[PDB]
């Protein structure tokens, strides 16, 4: 089980002026990115032709290509026939059986999905998209062709990809921890810092003894730029009272030998 | 709508002063997804930032990683300043290796 998401943002400042941007991430790794600039989708990992010919991959990629352009067009002409900035942002691909999804947001709120074998707008969608839904539901070969890539291609591509990049995806690198703290009269925040693990799942307590401060409060995971993970874990404690105290991490990488550091 | 980023301003590496680290800038829920960032050094401007390639969560709001080497002192400041349409003034978030 991983979910895959191909995320498409395009931003139309004017008649003259806007540019489409995608990336592609499995799990939390990024497999693709195709910029504006570059005619062809780039693969940022070794493996993220999956397991598809380069015929296979070579007309996948003509498709897109020609999507963008008509994706492009399409939007402008719809501006035209009706407020610039827009934004439109697309997210689709699949989770595991396997089931897939195509969300669109327009100026930052879901508006649109393809469900089944249509466009549909969701409840509280604004009422002009009806009719535009209506005319792109018309176009039985784009219809087709959405379904193809969400029913077939979809888990076919990420199965391949699972097997093409099981050493990066099933990679274990351990986290470095570090304490410090601030104050925040007396009293201070104790700051338990974790960086470079990898995957995500992890567990960070302060502890005193073999009991858990449920006064821990952990932080957001933040990514490092080498594809592990940071995280941090504060504890208010008052004057004096941190004597005693301690950082513990749990990490699938540390083959059970807990990190322990005494504050 | 607007929304405006949140800036978080973290090191790779335990910091030592002295030994080259790795800062990191990481900025998320704005949108619209234009944005600039910029990394300082004693209040000047970094000039080899790298950043990763824009992307956006769930909740459609956007996210992008700045990040520049760097070798921690005791007495140079570091911050990442933000420039985005939400709001009129830009931000900055300043390193504090004790936080
Ligand atoms: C990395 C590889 C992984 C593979 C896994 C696949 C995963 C996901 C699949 C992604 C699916 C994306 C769709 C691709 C379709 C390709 C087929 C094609 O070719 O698509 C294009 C373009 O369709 C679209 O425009 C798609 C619209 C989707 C967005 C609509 C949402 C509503 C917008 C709301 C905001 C409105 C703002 C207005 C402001 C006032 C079809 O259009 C062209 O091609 C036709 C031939 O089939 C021609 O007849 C037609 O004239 C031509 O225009
Ligand atoms: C792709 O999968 C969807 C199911 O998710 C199929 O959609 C169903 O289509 C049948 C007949 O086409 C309808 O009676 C069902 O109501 C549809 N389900 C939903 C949820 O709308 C679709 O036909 C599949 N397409 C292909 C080409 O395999
Ligand atoms: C269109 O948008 C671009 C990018 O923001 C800008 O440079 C240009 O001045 C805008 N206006 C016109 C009339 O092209
Ligand atoms: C994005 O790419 C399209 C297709 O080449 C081009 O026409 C457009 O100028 C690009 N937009 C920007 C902002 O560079």
């Amino acid at each position: 089980n991983y979910t895959f998401r191909c995320l498409q943002m395009s931003s139309f400042a004017n008649r003259s002026w806007s540019r489409t941007d995608s990336v592609v991430w499995l799990g939390d790794l990024q497999t693709h990115r195709w910029s504006n600039d570059s005619a062809t989708i780039s693969f940022t990992k070794p493996w993220s032709q999956g397991k598809l010919s380069n015929q296979q991959w070579e007309k996948l990629q003509h498709m897109f290509q020609v999507y963008r352009v008509s994706f492009t067009r399409d939007i402008q002409e719809l501006v035209k026939m009706m407020d610039y900035p827009i934004e439109i942002q697309l997210s689709a691909g699949c989770e595991m059986a396997s089931e897939s999804f195509l969300h669109v947001a327009f100026q930052g709120k879901y508006v649109v999905r393809f469900w089944g074998t249509s466009w549909q707008t969701v409840p509280g969608a604004p009422s002009w998209l009806d009719l535009p839904i209506k005319v792109l539901n018309a176009d039985q070969g784009t219809s087709a062709t959405v379904q193809m890539l969400l029913n077939d291609t979809c888990p076919l591509f990420v199965r391949g990809l699972l097997e093409a990049g099981k050493s990066d995806l099933e990679k274990q690198e351990k986290p470095v921890a570090w304490l410090s703290s601030v104050p925040s009269h007396g009293h201070r925040q104790l700051v338990c810092h974790v960086s470079g693990f990898y995957p995500k799942p992890v567990w960070v307590m302060w502890m005193r003894g073999d009991q858990e401060q449920q006064g821990t409060h952990r932080g957001d995971f933040l990514p490092n730029a080498d594809e592990t993970w940071y995280l941090q874990a504060t504890l208010d404690v008052e004057a004096g009272e941190e004597a005693g105290l301690a950082c513990r991490v749990k990490h699938s990488s540390l083959g059970g030998q807990d990190i322990i550091l005494y504050w | 709508i607007q929304k405006t980023p949140q800036i978080q301003v973290y090191s790779r590496h335990p910091p030592e002063n002295g030994k080259p680290n790795i800062l990191n800038c990481y900025v998320t829920q704005f949108h619209p997804p234009h944005i600039e960032i910029q990394m300082l050094k004693n209040g000047k401007k970094i000039p080899k930032v790298e950043m990763s390639d824009m992307s956006f969560s769930k909740d459609w709001s956007f996210y992008i990683l700045a990040h520049t080497e760097f070798t921690p002192t005791e007495t140079d400041t570091y911050a990442c300043r933000v420039k985005h349409a939400s709001m009129a003034e830009p931000k900055t978030v300043y390193w504090d290796r004790d936080m």
